[PDB]
Formats: structure tokens, C-alpha cells, sequence
RNA sequence: GUGGGGUAACGGCCCACCAAGCCGAAGAUCGGUACGGGCCGUGAGAGCGGGAGCCCGGAGAUGGACACUGAGACACGGGUCCA
RNA sequence: AGUGGUGGCCACUAUUAUUGGGCCUAAAGCGGCCGUAGCCGGGCCCGUAAGUCCCUGGCGAAAUCCCACGGCUCAACCGUGGGGCUCGCUGGGGAUACUGCGGGCCUUGGGACCGGGAGAGGCCGGGGGUACCCCCGGGGUAGGGGUGAAAUCCUAUAAUCCCGGGGGGACCGCCAGUGGCGAAGGCGCCCGGCUGGAACGGGUCCGACGGUGAGCGCGGAAGGCCAGGGGAGCGAACCGGAUUAGAUACCCGGGUAGUCCUGGCUGUAAAGGAUGCGGGCUAGGUGUCGGGCGAGCUUCGAGCUCGCCCGGUGCCGUAGGGAAGCCGUUAA
């Protein structure tokens, strides 16, 4: 069936990009997706965003910069402490000085950056570059 | 279809007005099981598979 | 994924996967249980004596060609049967018969061997703890024997 | 959709109307439309049969969005309404329907013998209809006490 | 479970009575191997491998059994006895 | 003042894959399903704060280890200070995104409902013809048969040949299509009844019931095993003949179990798409089967066709992947 929803919505989102296309449409559709959209836009490594409200099934339509080469999540979601943000970053990402190890915190999704200001981590949800 | 934006049917809503009795009713364009009348007990439509073969001559205004 | 378990709390299963796989190396498996020691007559030790029961000759294999002395030899370590390939230039008046004879492995326990020997995995270093290697150089011992 | 379990194909594409704004090309009411529902389920019509005649007939588009809510039960339409009548079994329409066919297949494997693809058929409805009473039971839809066996399949149908 | 003995003392430790429980696939039970730890060896790490001098705690003193004196031994150069 | 050898261990070895490996063809998908334990869970809210993050404080002996300085000519080393130590345990305060749980809620997943429709799906009964065979009668002589050539063999009160009749078993050329059905093994004469499943349009119904699934359970071609019946043709064994040096074999003449049916039993396959199962997502084009829908043609029947739409089977091919061959919405 559908399980982790959303894996599944930025891996959707890889594929548009390695196709160089205008935009996506998000089939999976949470207060997640949203929240990780405002922090891509931040950033600005995504462009303008839309969420229609149906209760058919929500619709978010992203444009797509190009600037995300490849953004995905972890498999076990294990968790992360203030420490290990680094260690992780070097580890498995190709990322130095990019800033984003996404990472769900008490107040929402927060970058890497994001997370030593505050100085709260969480579960360790994704990561993008 | 229309699964991406919204999911929409093949249907549509239909004024049936009798003829053999005058009973205004409301029609569903995809008759599944016969529609009779409220006053007669007649029958308005018989159902073929989707959209049903309409029986007699029976006006319709279409909204 | 193609397979895993990937879970929080699944861990164990994953941990059980590698632990039978890990078995499918012999390497791994014969030095956990000891077969290593028990398969070599030395007993898992870098020499052992023993006393040559007889001088035999092996035959060479079909790409190669040569006849190499060798020593039938009896462990006074234990009391089992080592085949060994004994060296030297002229190599047999070196060796002798009867007298005390030190046996080592040669080149791992890979369980191969060069090819003008059939099977033999072992070498003689030392005659009367005396080595045979000293006698093939002309540089520290010039033929002796 | 798709997912396979007896099928080597897909499911169909249909989906529920998206006219989620209220009626107003119906021209009947919603007192005028329960009246039909009771005298409907006395006759003889079991509840989704009652709920593709007032699509037909009443022309209503979906009998979840004319009728939600009106009682404070979840997913408010016919059967909740008959529930609190006592014109509804609280045995789902769903499962009563499954146990029905159960008990009628052991009756030609009987009859008609060597019966290979019809004796998997039967394997295959009773062993579905345990998973979904396994849940029921849970939800308060059947007793706790209860149990899905195939004699007490046979009572329920006789 | 209940009562009791005995111990420095809790205790099915031991005992009488009364009950039929207790334990198990997240691996019981059985066979087999092994003093354990600080650490050490290796490796960029992850990990792998190890328990040696040395320090820490327990165990032993030809094999087994046994008491006495002492806060403390069932006693490593003490006794009794059996092999 | 060692060098070299053997034995062992660790790196080299992503040859143990967590970092950091795979399963069309290199080693590797279970014949298929079912559902248990276990693992994993859509959207929205709410309670707890168990998981999860933060802070303080108790503590994880010395030695070993690093850094610093000092002493011994020097350094190893040891002192001293600082930092760190297998670092597995403890208590209170806070946060609530994410996870766990209890409650409420929603149809998007899942199961379920109704109507037209197709089919070599299954079970039973009836029945036709073609062709073979046997036997009866007629007709009709000398070879038939078999092969690459032969030979064995078969035939004279008569075989082969040719007609008419009756009986019997077995199966269904054409139909038949790159076609259709079933979970899978698999499933083809025609007619009727009984019965299972599927695509589809209309979501009418329960409201997360879901996915996967170790174990367990079940089906399982052919042949075999057991009983009974059936036996026309076919044919392991077998008995001749040829071929061949010899045939042990290809070839030919005979021929038994068996092949057929029912009851019972066992379980294998290169049981193949060598491609585990469930979902989302990622260029298209063309044909084809069945459904929905709008037409044209019409023999007025979806008969012939086109497009949109839904599912399935095929060919060509993009991004990408692959050692390459290939694969490519039916993914490797």
C-alpha cells in the first residue's frame, strides 16, 4: 500500500527535475509536505508554491529552480542529537557548506543551520541538496 | 478522467418530466436500477450497463 | 527496497541475516571452531619435529617436469604421518634417515601447491637443527654433509 | 486503484461524485427523502440497494452528501440512521452478505465433487472473512464474544 | 501458599502440610567452549580481533570429603580421613 | 643490529555491505497462494509525554591514551596539570514537529453493492461426424509391406486391393487468430442445466478494516504407486531384421505394462517472464481483446471503422539503468 507518504513526494519531485520540468503535482498531502515546502522556499531552492485545499485529496503544484539535484529520506528514520547533525552531513551527503539536513525539531522542520541556533534536534526525517 | 485535479465522473443530473403521469423527478444520467414513480408506480427508465436505455418517450431538461 | 529490515525495532532479524551468511566463508568458519588447528598436523604451531621414516621420491605433474626428494616423516610432537619436501642442491646427502627432523608449513594453508609436486604443503627447515637453507647458499655455509 | 488478491488485473477507475457543495437541482427534501428509506428497508431491499435507488430516483448524488450528518455516528448515511431505529443488524450489510455466499458454496462442493477451482474459491471468501471479523469484533460493529467459524456461519444464514 | 527449623541473616536453604503451579520460540532445555573487567592489538572510521605483563574482583592450591580456633578459614608452606 | 622464514591475527577484503554489495543471463526469487507471530501504516483533531530532543546535578577507580611543560646528555619512560576514557546505570524541570497509545473524526487505501457483457474456468447429462480397428457379405489376383537402400515379416481356398452392413474404443483436422479464461499447475467437438472468477460504468455500502508475512495450511503437469473397469490405435520392457568391424544406436517387422475411466495415493520440473509481493512516480507512437462513451458507415446487427476513457496482451523507443546483450508505464 501507501506507507511513508512521503519518501514518495520528493521522490516524485527527483524524478521532474532529472526530466527538467516546470512543476509537480503532489498526490500525498500533509501539514509535512506544507512545512517542507516553506523551508525549500526559504532557502529558495524551490520556487513558488500552491496548495489547493480539496478534501478529495489535496493538491500541492511546486515550481521547480532546478537547484534540488536529489532529495530523499531515511530509511529507518533513526534519531539525531545536536553532536551528530555534522557527522551525519559528511557521512552519507556529498553537501559541505549547503546548509540543508533536514531535520524535525519541537517547532516544525528546521535545515542544519536551523538546528544549532535553536539547539534542538529531533528524529532525523531527510535530507536535501 | 480527472484523478489528478479533482475526480469527476461521466455523470451528470437530468429534469425528467413524466408523461405518463406528469411526476417531476430528478434523474441520475447512469441508471444502475429502474426509476419508478412516486404516484403510478411506472416505469420511466429500464437500466442497460452505465447508462440506462430510456423507456417510452419522457422529456428531459438538463441542468 | 529489494529487501530489508529496515524497521525501528526490527534490527534483530537483519543482525540473524549476517550472522548465518558470515558462515558461508570457510575461512570464518574453521578458525571460530577450531577445525584449522585440528586439520594441521602441526597443531596450529609454527614447527614441529619428527623422525623420517623413509626417503621417497613424488612424481611431477603433466605441464611440469622433476623428480623431488622428499621425507615421509612421523611427529614425535604427536604420532601422525606429514609428508615433506625437503630442498638442498643435491639436496639428498643433506638429509638423513632416522636422524631428527624439523618440519614447518610453507606459503599458508591455502591448500594449493606449486606444480611439480602433486600435494605436498610442507617444508624441512632443519636437519639436526641445522638448516638446510644455510647449505643451498654459498655465502654463509658452503655444502656440508 | 489496483491491487491484486484474486485477480491478475486492476481495479476500476470510478470515484465518488465531487458535488460536495449541497443539492439544490434536487428539489426534494431531506424529511421526504428518509420517509422513502423506511418504507425502502421494511419491503425487502437491503441498504445499498436502498442507496442506488435514491440516486436513481431521488436523484441525489451521493447519499453522503445529502445526509451527513443527521445522527453523531461515524460516516453518517442509511444504516446508522436504521441502527438507531433497530432496522439494521449491527452485523455490517457487508459481511452478512460474504457469510451468506460461505455457507452456499459448501453445498455444491458436496453435490457436484471434484471440484478443484470452486474448492479454493471456498478456502479463499472464508479465510477473508476472518481478518474482517478479526477487526469488527475490535470496533464494537460485531461482540467481542463472538466468533467467525463456519457453523456459526450456518446458523447465521438459517 | 501456611506454619516451622537452622543460620550472622533474608530464602523451598532445609522441613511438615496444603495446592498444581512455574518455564518456553524476543530460543527455554541440552551438548560444547571460555575467569570477567580497565584496557590492549588493528583500522581514517564503522568494525574486527583479544583478556598477556600490570592494576580490580571472584576461583583454585595432588583428587575428594571433614571439623576446630578465631570479627574473619571450612584454612596456599595446619590437623583428621578416604583415593 | 638487525635481515629473512614459518605459523596466527587485523588492515588491504563494500570476501559480510550500518557507513559500504547483490538475485533476466555472472552465485542468488520460494511452483503459487493463504493468513499466524513479527515488521510496517492515509488525512484531520484531541488527551498522555512512553519513544524523541534540550538543560542541570549524582557517577562511570588508578593505570593505559592524547596535548603541554619539566627531569634523566638525549629519548624511550616517569612526574605534574589539562583533556578524554568500556563509558552500558540514576533523578527532576521543559518542548510536542516526528513516533507510540487512548478517544473523536474523513473517504483518498482495503473489502463490500447494482446493471449490461465476453470467455478452451469448474462440475453433470445428452449427442454428431471424420478417421482407425474388428467382424459379415459381395467383388477381385499374386504379391503386399517396409526403406536412404534393404532384410525380417506377411500372403494363395486368397492376403493387399475395391463396395455395402453391423459392432467397439478413442478423440475432436477444419473452426483456431501474435486470440480468450483461471492464483498457480493449467484450461480447446457441439448442446442444455448447475457453479466459480474477471474487465467495466455508476463509489450505493463499512470507515483505515491496510501492506508484507518466518511458521502453518492448501493446490500441484507428466509418469509412478494401489484397486476396479475399460482396451480401438499407439507403444518402456521385450523378441527378430538391418545398419555397423560389432550396434551395443539412429531405421524396419512383431509386442507387454502403460496410454483411456473411476475411486485412492505420492509429489517432481529449464513447474521460465530463469524477472518475490503491495503502492506512488518517470517521453511517446502504433496494433489488438473486452467494457464505458460520441459518431460515421449500415446488410440496420456494434455488421465495418475512428477518437476520448478504463483494464489486459504485443511491437518500436525516451530519460535512466546494465558488463553488455538488452530493459524502458508489462522496468533490469
Amino acid at each position: 500500500t501507501l506507507l511513508d507518504p512521503l519518501a514518495n513526494a520528493l521522490s516524485h519531485i527527483t524524478n521532474s527535475e532529472r526530466v527538467g520540468k516546470r512543476e509537480v503535482y503532489i498526490k500525498p498531502a500533509s501539514k509535512l509536505i506544507g512545512e517542507v515546502l516553506r523551508v525549500m522556499q526559504k532557502y529558495g531552492y524551490i520556487g513558488e508554491f500552491e496548495f489547493i485545499d480539496d478534501g478529495r485529496a489535496g493538491v500541492y503544484r511546486v515550481q521547480l529552480l532546478g537547484r534540488i539535484n536529489k532529495a530523499g529520506a531515511i530509511k529507518p528514520r533513526f534519531p539525531v542529537k545536536v553532536s551528530e547533525f555534522e557527522k551525519w552531513e559528511k557521512r552519507f551527503l556529498p553537501a559541505f557548506e549547503f546548509g540543508i539536513l533536514i531535520v524535525s525539531t519541537s517547532q516544525g522542520v528546521m535545515s542544519h543551520k536551523e538546528a544549532i541556533e535553536k539547539g534542538i534536534g529531533g528524529r532525523l526525517i531527510a535530507y536535501v541538496y | 478522467m480527472a484523478k489528478p485535479i479533482i475526480p469527476m465522473p461521466r455523470s451528470r443530473f437530468l429534469r425528467v418530466k413524466c408523461i405518463d403521469c406528469g411526476n417531476e423527478q430528478i434523474v441520475f444520467s447512469h441508471p444502475a436500477t429502474k426509476v419508478r414513480c412516486l404516484i403510478c408506480g411506472a416505469t420511466l427508465v429500464e437500466p442497460t450497463g452505465g447508462k440506462g436505455i430510456v423507456k417510452a418517450k419522457i422529456l428531459e431538461v438538463l441542468e | 527496497g529489494k529487501k530489508a529490515p529496515n524497521g525501528e525495532f526490527a534490527g534483530r532479524k537483519l543482525k540473524l541475516k549476517r550472522k548465518k551468511f558470515r558462515w558461508s566463508d570457510i575461512r570464518y568458519k574453521r578458525r571460530v571452531l577450531r577445525l584449522k588447528e585440528k586439520s594441521d598436523p602441526l597443531e596450529g604451531a609454527p614447527q614441529a619435529r619428527g623422525i623420517v621414516l623413509e626417503k621417497i621420491a613424488v612424481e611431477a605433474k603433466q605441464p611440469n617436469s622433476g623428480m623431488r626428494k622428499a621425507v615421509r616423516v612421523q611427529l614425535i610432537k604427536n604420532g601422525k604421518v606429514v609428508t615433506a619436501f625437503c630442498p638442498g642442491d643435491g639436496a639428498i646427502k643433506f638429509i638423513d634417515e632416522h636422524d631428527e627432523v624439523i618440519i614447518e608449513g610453507i606459503g599458508g594453508p591455502k591448500g594449493g601447491s606449486m606444480g611439480d609436486i602433486p600435494g605436498i604443503r610442507y617444508k624441512v627447515v632443519k636437519v639436526n637443527r641445522v638448516s638446510l637453507k644455510e647449505l643451498v647458499k654459498g655465502r654463509k655455509e658452503k655444502p656440508r654433509r | 486503484m489496483a491491487r491484486m488478491h484474486a485477480r491478475k488485473r486492476g481495479k476500476s477507475g470510478s470515484k465518488r461524485p465531487p458535488r460536495t457543495a449541497p443539492p439544490i437541482w434536487v428539489e426534494y427534501t431531506v424529511e421526504e427523502i428518509e420517509n422513502l428509506v423506511v418504507k425502502l428497508r421494511k419491503e425487502g431491499y437491503s441498504t445499498a440497494m436502498i442507496g442506488t435507488i435514491l440516486r436513481d430516483q431521488y436523484g441525489i448524488p451521493s447519499v453522503k452528501l445529502f445526509k451527513d450528518p443527521d445522527n453523531p455516528n461515524r460516516n453518517l448515511t442509511i444504516t446508522r440512521i436504521l441502527e438507531k431505529h433497530g432496522l439494521a443488524p449491527e452485523i455490517p450489510e457487508d459481511l452478512m452478505f460474504l457469510i451468506r455466499r460461505a455457507v452456499n458454496l459448501r453445498k455444491h462442493l458436496e453435490q457436484h465433487p471434484k471440484d478443484l477451482h470452486s474448492m479454493r474459491g471456498l478456502q479463499l471468501i472464508e479465510s477473508k472473512i476472518r481478518r474482517l471479523v478479526k477487526y469488527y469484533k475490535r470496533k464494537g460493529k460485531l461482540p467481542k464474544n463472538w466468533r467467525y467459524d463456519p457453523e456459526t456461519a450456518k446458523l447465521l444464514v438459517r
